[PDB]
This record gives C-alpha cells, sequence and structure tokens, in this order.
C-alpha cells in the first residue's frame, strides 16, 4: 500500500533553514496511532535515495503491523526491522531500476 | 401537588338544533346532502353542569363515548382546554389540550393527571393539572380557538387514529343560551394521533388570590354526546349549511 | 367494420367516440412546508459519545433526502432493507436518528451481524435492520492539537448490548472474583475511556461523526413521507390533474365559486366533482371534463357514392365543409339554405341528403 | 458467491426477458460516467449462501 495523507503532510523532508535546528540523522518514527514520519535533511544525492528508501522500507514495516496489539507492534526479532529496509536499498541501487525510473 | 377545589352541579337541558358540522371539506352549494356520521341529536338530553369553586372531590371525569358536544357561554379567559385519555395517568397516552391568551398547545404524552385539574394563573403553570410527562409522542402548537354574549360550540371526534375538532362562535343575543336556529361549526383540525379515548374533562382556570388560595370562580357549560346518526343537510347557494333534518327524530323528518 | 359488411345502407350510423387526449400532467401535491430537522441532526456543533448515543425521533414532517446526498464529505451512505433511489417515494411511520462519533477503524461495524467493541458494547443494530448509516469525516470540528477528551467509548461490559440499547452506567468493571467496591485498581477497570482524537492521526482513528437513520412501521398512519414534485399549473387545457392525492382528467379553467376557507374539493348535485382549491396558491377552479363526443358516420349506399361525412355529436367545431349544428359539428358536408324533405335525420332540424352530401 | 442478482435498474423488465449487460447504474443527480465510487454502485450483488 502506499503512504498515508498524513505522512506527506507532517514528515519534513528538507532541512528547515538555520533559524530552527534539527537532528539531521535519517530516523523513521512510528507515533502511534496511525501516524508514520520521516525525519531526513534530504540532499540530492543516490546515497540519500537509497537512505530515503531503507527508512520508507522502516515506514511500510511498521505500517504492516498497524492491526496488532501495541506491545506485539515489532519485528519479530531485532534483524527483521532493518532487513526489510535493508532489501529495498539492494533493490533500488541496480542498474536496471535505475535504468527504469 | 394535586388539590380538590371545583365542586360540580348537573341539570338536564334541550339541544334544540345545535350541534351540527360540516361532515367534511367539500364545497356544496345549494343541494340536499345525506351523510350519516356522528351527530348530536336533535332535542336530545344535554347535562349542564356548572362548577363552582368556593375560597372534596366533587369533580368526577366524564366518558367520552363516541365524541362530545361541549358549549358555554362564558368568556374566553374562564374555561381554558381539556383533557382525553383513558386512564388519566402515567401507564396510558393522553392529550392535554390548553389554550391561554396567545396560542393553543394541543400535547399528548404518558401525563399523570390530577384528579381535579386546573390551571392557575399566578403566567401560567399546569403544576396543577398533572404531576409528571413522560413518554411524550406528539406536540402542537397553534392560533386559538377561545377567542372574544358569545357561545361556545366544539365537538371532539376520535375516529381511526385522527382526534378531529370542530368548532363555531355564535354571537348570541341576551337570552337563553342554547338559540334557536341553526349554526353549523366548522371543521377546525384533524390531529394525527392514533390513540385510545374512552373518558374526558374539562380544564378550568383559577386565579391566585393574594390575599382559600384561589379566587372564587364559577363556570357554566352544556355537555352533549355524538351518536352514529343519518342527517339530511342543506346548503345554501354560498356552500353554507343552514338547515338540517335529524332522518330518525320523528316520521315527519324520516319522510323529509 | 361497425355494422360488420361491406355495404352500407343508407343513413347515419353511430360508429365510434371521439376524444380530446390529455396533453400534459399537472401534479399540485400539497405545498412543500415544515421540512424534517435534518439540519439540527446532521449539521449540529456538537455530537455525543458512542455509549450516550442520542436518538432523536422524527415525526409528521416531509423527510427530505437530497440534502444528505448534496453532502460530499459523506465516506459511508450505506442502505439497508432499502434502496437508496426510492428513499423518496416509500415512507414510513417513524424515523429514528441516532448521533453518536466513532474511529474510522470501527465504521464497518455499524452493520448488522457485526461484532467489535462498538458493535457488542455501545451500539448493537439488529439482524432485520431497516434504515441507512452515514459516517463522514470530522477532523475539522472534533480534533485539537492538545487531545479532544470528551468524546468516550465503553471497553467493558459484563454481556452484550440489545439492539437499539444504550448503556450510561458509569460502574467499574468486575473482572476477577474479589468486588470493586467503586474504587479501580488491580481486576477492576473503569468501562469508559476517552476517544483522544488529534489531527495527526492516521485514517483508521480520525474521528467519524455517524448518524443511523432508523425507519419503522407501526398500526399508525405513516406521516413522515418525503415531499412530493409539485410542477407548475396549467389552465384551459386537457391535462392529467394530481390535486392532494385526487386523480383525474380535465380543464381547470377560472372559477366564480367562492369556496369556504376549510373546503378543498367541490362537488355537483350527483356527487361528481366540479370544482377544486389549488394547494399552492389558494384559488378556485372549474374542473371541467375534456370534450368527448359519439361520433357518427353520415352515408348514402355504397351502390351510389363512397362519400361520408361525419357528425360529432355534442362537440364544439372549434375543439376538434365545416359547419355546427346544435346535435353537433358536421364535418364534410355543406350547408344549404334550401329546404327539402329529410333523406338522412341529423337532428335538431337538421337533415343531411345526396345529390355531394349536403345538410339541411 | 458465484449467484447474482439485480439490485439496480432504470426500468423494470418485460417477461421472459433477461438482462446481463454488466453497465454501471446512476442512483444519484451525479453522472457516474461508468466509474465506481460515490453514490454509484454495481448493479449486480452475490448472495451470501451459508
Ligand atoms: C401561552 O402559551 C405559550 C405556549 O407555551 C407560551 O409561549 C412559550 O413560552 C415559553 C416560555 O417558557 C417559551 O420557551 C416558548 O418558546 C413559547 N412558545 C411559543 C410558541 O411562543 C406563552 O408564554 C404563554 N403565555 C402566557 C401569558 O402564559
Ligand atoms: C493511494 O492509492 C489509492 C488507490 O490505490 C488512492 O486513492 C490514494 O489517493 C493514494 N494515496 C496517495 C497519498 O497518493
Ligand atoms: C334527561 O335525563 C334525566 C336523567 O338522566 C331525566 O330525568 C330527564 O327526564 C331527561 N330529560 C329529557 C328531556 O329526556
Ligand atoms: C415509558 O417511560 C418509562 C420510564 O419513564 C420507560 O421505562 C418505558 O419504556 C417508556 N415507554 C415508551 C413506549 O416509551
Ligand atoms: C380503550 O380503552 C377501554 C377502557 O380502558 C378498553 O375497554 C378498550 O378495549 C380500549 N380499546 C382498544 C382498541 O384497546
Ligand atoms: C351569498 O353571497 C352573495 C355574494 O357575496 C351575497 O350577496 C349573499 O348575501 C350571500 N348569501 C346568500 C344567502 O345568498
Ligand atoms: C449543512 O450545512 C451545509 C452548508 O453548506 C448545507 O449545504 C447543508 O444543507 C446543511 N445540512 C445538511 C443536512 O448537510
Ligand atoms: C405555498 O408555497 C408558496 C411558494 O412561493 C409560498 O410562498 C407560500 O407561503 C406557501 N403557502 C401557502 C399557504 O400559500
Amino acid at each position: 500500500p502506499n503512504m498515508t495523507q498524513g505522512f506527506w503532510e507532517n514528515s519534513m523532508l528538507t532541512d528547515p533553514g538555520n533559524v530552527q535546528k534539527a537532528v539531521c540523522h535519517p530516523t523513521a518514527w512510528d507515533l502511534g496511532k496511525g501516524d508514520f514520519r520521516i525525519l531526513m535533511c534530504t540532499k540530492v544525492t543516490m546515497d540519500d535515495f537509497l537512505t530515503a528508501h531503507h527508512e520508507m522500507g522502516h515506514i511500510q514495516y511498521d505500517m504492516a503491523y498497524a492491526a496488532q496489539p501495541f506491545l506485539l507492534r515489532n519485528g519479530a526479532n531485532e534483524g527483521f526491522h532493518e532487513a526489510v529496509g535493508e532489501i529495498m536499498s539492494l533493490s533500488a541501487a541496480t542498474p536496471k531500476h535505475l535504468k527504469s525510473i | 401537588q394535586c388539590v380538590n377545589l371545583i365542586t360540580r352541579t348537573q341539570s338536564y337541558t334541550n339541544s334544540f338544533t345545535r350541534g351540527v358540522y360540516y361532515p367534511d371539506k367539500v364545497f356544496r352549494s345549494s343541494v340536499l346532502h345525506s351523510t350519516q356520521d356522528l351527530f348530536l341529536p336533535f332535542f336530545s338530553n344535554v347535562t349542564w353542569f356548572h362548577a363552582i369553586h368556593v375560597s372534596r372531590f366533587d369533580n368526577p371525569v366524564l366518558p367520552f363515548n363516541d365524541g362530545v358536544y361541549f358549549a358555554s357561554t362564558e368568556k374566553s379567559n374562564i374555561i381554558r382546554g381539556w383533557i382525553f385519555g383513558t386512564t388519566l395517568d402515567s401507564k396510558t397516552q393522553s392529550l392535554l389540550i390548553v389554550n391561554n391568551a396567545t396560542n393553543v398547545v394541543i400535547k399528548v404524552c404518558e401525563f399523570q393527571f390530577c384528579n381535579d385539574p386546573f390551571l392557575d394563573v399566578y403566567m401560567e403553570s399546569e403544576f396543577r393539572v398533572y404531576s409528571s410527562a413522560n413518554n411524550c409522542t406528539f406536540e402542537y402548537v397553534s392560533q386559538p380557538f377561545l377567542m372574544d354574549k358569545n357561545l361556545r360550540e366544539f365537538v371532539f371526534k376520535n375516529i381511526d387514529g385522527y382526534f378531529k375538532i370542530y368548532s363555531k362562535h355564535t354571537p348570541i343575543n341576551l337570552g337563553r343560551d342554547l338559540p334557536q336556529g341553526f349554526s353549523a361549526l366548522e371543521p377546525l383540525v384533524d390531529l394525527p394521533i392514533g390513540i385510545n379515548i374512552t373518558r374526558f374533562q374539562t380544564l378550568l382556570a383559577l386565579h391566585r388570590s393574594y390575599l382559600s388560595g384561589w379566587t372564587a370562580g364559577a363556570a357554566a357549560y352544556y355537555v352533549g354526546y355524538l351518536q352514529p346518526r343519518t342527517f339530511l343537510l342543506k346548503y345554501n347557494e354560498n356552500g353554507t349549511i343552514t338547515d338540517a333534518v335529524d332522518c330518525a327524530l320523528d316520521p315527519l323528518s324520516e319522510t323529509k | 367494420c361497425t355494422l360488420k359488411s361491406f355495404t352500407v345502407e343508407k343513413g347515419i350510423y353511430q360508429t365510434s367516440n371521439f376524444r380530446v387526449q390529455p396533453t400534459e400532467s399537472i401534479v399540485r401535491f400539497p405545498n412543500i412546508t415544515n421540512l424534517c430537522p435534518f439540519d439540527e441532526v446532521f449539521n449540529a456543533t456538537r455530537f455525543a459519545s458512542v455509549y450516550a448515543w442520542n436518538r432523536k425521533r422524527i415525526s409528521n414532517c416531509v423527510a427530505d433526502y437530497s440534502v444528505l446526498y448534496n453532502f460530499a464529505p459523506f465516506f459511508a451512505f450505506k442502505c439497508y432493507g432499502v434502496s437508496p433511489t426510492k428513499l423518496n417515494d416509500l415512507c414510513f411511520t417513524n424515523v429514528y436518528a441516532d448521533s453518536f462519533v466513532i474511529r474510522g477503524n470501527e465504521v464497518s461495524q455499524i452493520a448488522p451481524g457485526q461484532t467489535g467493541n462498538i458493535a457488542d458494547y455501545n451500539y448493537k443494530l439488529p439482524d432485520d435492520f431497516t434504515g441507512c448509516v452515514i459516517a463522514w469525516n470530522s477532523n475539522k470540528l472534533d480534533s485539537k492539537v492538545g487531545g479532544n477528551y470528551n468524546y468516550l467509548y465503553r471497553l467493558f461490559r459484563k454481556s452484550n448490548l440489545k439492539p437499539f440499547e444504550r448503556d450510561i452506567s458509569t460502574e467499574i468493571y468486575q473482572a476477577g472474583n474479589k468486588p470493586c467496591n467503586g474504587v479501580a485498581g488491580f481486576n477492576c477497570y473503569f468501562p469508559l475511556r476517552s476517544y483522544g482524537f488529534r489531527p495527526t492521526y492516521g485514517v483508521g482513528h480520525q474521528p467519524y461523526r455517524v448518524v443511523v437513520l432508523s425507519f419503522e412501521l407501526l398500526h399508525a398512519p405513516a406521516t413522515v413521507c418525503g415531499p412530493k414534485k409539485s410542477t407548475n399549473l396549467v389552465k384551459n387545457k386537457c391535462v392529467n390533474f394530481n390535486f392532494n392525492g385526487l386523480t383525474g382528467t380535465g380543464v381547470l379553467t377560472e372559477s366564480n365559486k367562492k369556496f369556504l376557507p376549510f373546503q378543498q374539493f367541490g362537488r355537483d348535485i350527483a356527487d361528481t366533482t366540479d370544482a377544486v382549491r389549488d394547494p399552492q396558491t389558494l384559488e378556485i377552479l372549474d374542473i371541467t371534463p375534456c370534450s368527448f363526443g359519439g361520433v357518427s358516420v353520415i352515408t348514402p349506399g355504397t351502390n351510389t357514392s363512397n362519400q361520408v361525412a361525419v357528425l360529432y355529436q355534442g362537440v364544439n367545431c372549434t375543439e376538434v365543409n365545416v359547419f355546427q349544428t346544435r346535435a353537433g359539428c358536421l364535418i364534410g358536408a355543406e350547408y344549404v339554405n334550401n329546404s327539402y324533405e329529410c333523406d338522412i335525420p341529423i337532428g335538431a332540424g337538421i337533415c343531411a341528403s345526396y345529390q355531394s352530401i349536403i345538410a339541411y
């Protein structure tokens, strides 16, 4: 499934400016109650594109188990959560995908 | 706050040819139309009630039968409405008709009516009419039908779900209260009530004394009962019922 | 064809009936007033919690289902037992409007045969529910940045709710064996929990306002009937008239009859309608039925000639070699001022003969 | 769900007439233009036989 409207409304995908300071680390946030955000200071590079795919994979993983109870809203183990983003980082980096887009 | 204040005496008089109403809303001009409906019979026994409050329970609840003819020569402020129902308590639905100086409120709820209900003016309070009103299913507020020597006639019917009220105001020259001649009662309201009505009671207004809590008063009214009867009504050039014959009164009227 | 013969003897034969066909349909239904208060329920500034769901009875008005259709934000307009298309014509005795606010994920639970927290403990519909459910997003009215803590729901209850039942009790839910004694803690939880609505929630959790319309019929006459369209009035023509459920076909001419204010229709000596009052504008019209006539064919013998003349009995010549007689309109015969003996009788002193066909 | 019925149609059918046309119905004032959506529903619905 595609992204929610609140994801596009509430995520800050660009560095805000000098006046407002923010953490530049790429982080995917599952705030709860169907609210999913990405904190990313995007630069126009291939690396930020792959990192955006990784964090959107994190957000999709968080999005899929929303029907589960709150204390079970995590990966089955600690490897799965990063693995499902790293497979997107693998697939997006292929020459075929770059020729496609 | 139910208090017993009204005592009532009764006499018997003659209806003459009073009580005729328009049986439908169809214009008929210069014709003789025979209709079978609930009518007050000609020269029938009508009970004249005098209700007196002086400053025990002696104001019983009257039956409704198939409909009631009501008449009064009193002013518009003394008699202020009526109560209709079967048990007159919270277990069955009931209809309350209350008139005041500005409008009339007709309202069907589950009223827990008092044994001697009366509207008291002080503003007007209905706490002496009933003690509670729950599960209320109908309300209708409209222009009043007790306005201003003047004889006021009403016909109440409860037919197949609808409560029909017919009224007329006739200026009677000083004399006998029930006059001769004809004055047909125009249809006033048809209310989609759909309740069972077997008993009724008249509402009077009492004033506070401000000095035997209520001022002494008297009210005279005539009550007759409608019966399934066939009438022959005369419609004149302008559509008004100016005359009628009661088909079962005497052999001459039967021939007519 | 009428005489069932190929040879017709000289004379006048009544063969058909002329009629004036109805041209338009005029459905002057009762004037549309006192529309049902759907603005009070749908456009209320404050809705109710789902545990204390608001119920409003609707009676003695005209139920307008077009305002509902006009509103765009509706997420569900799902109807049960009656079609949405035939809402305006089929009519009922009482209409119950139940209003509450829930979360988006639970909107599927407002249906017959469904299970969940809302269906079992807050609002239950029967399996034979006849009515409609309407839901729409209410972020701009019910979401607060600090959190809207004024919407509550029942999470715990001993038994499931019956259809159309409410529970406003605040008793502590006793889930174990020990008595709660009115104080919360372990195995004793308060059943009413707050719907803390915030504008940044996901679509399954945004506040949705739900109105459930339940229609019921009883032995009483049904009085919540949807408004019937009242088309324009056309006079002086043969139009099918439907005035306040009284139907017919006839010309509606101006009337000199002064009706009394309580009268609606008018009748003849022989109890046939001759007048009516328009329910939109308080005017009196003389209903006169459209012209009809006995078509008679005047012909000599087929041995002599095949020329025919047509007499429309009782019909004026302007409503159908055209001559006007007291018998009716004669078409196909030429009036001659000469007088002869009667050959084919027409009526009122008029006779027809063949010499062409002449009338005299 | 193999058995379907025509819930919505513009007009009633004739005797011994079969309608198998899977075209959309316009249930409101707004035209649907052949695409499902708000107040635009498919005429043929399946029975939930259990
Ligand atoms: C006459 O009766 C009417 C009907 O109840 C009274 O009008 C109402 O007054 C109340 C005040 O408590 C208002 O809330 C309502 O809106 C009024 N209704 C209408 C239809 O106007 C009126 O006050 C009464 N007059 C007297 C002198 O008692
Ligand atoms: C997601 O896809 C659905 C249909 O697949 C569409 O209706 C919706 O608008 C899309 N959302 C966004 C944010 O593009
Ligand atoms: C009216 O009824 C009373 C008793 O109910 C009776 O005594 C009286 O004679 C009656 N009057 C007439 C005119 O019948
Ligand atoms: C009438 O009221 C009582 C309590 O006031 C209630 O228990 C009962 O169900 C009500 N009945 C109807 C028909 O509203
Ligand atoms: C109306 O009430 C009376 C008295 O309570 C009763 O005898 C009668 O059967 C009732 N009518 C109906 C239709 O229930
Ligand atoms: C009927 O109406 C006409 C015209 O308004 C009027 O002149 C006449 O007095 C009325 N009454 C009767 C009995 O004709
Ligand atoms: C609510 O308000 C809107 C405002 O445009 C209006 O169009 C509508 O008729 C109102 N009522 C309902 C039931 O939506
Ligand atoms: C009938 O409808 C018209 C429409 O303009 C309105 O003006 C009028 O008040 C309505 N009522 C009556 C009694 O004519």
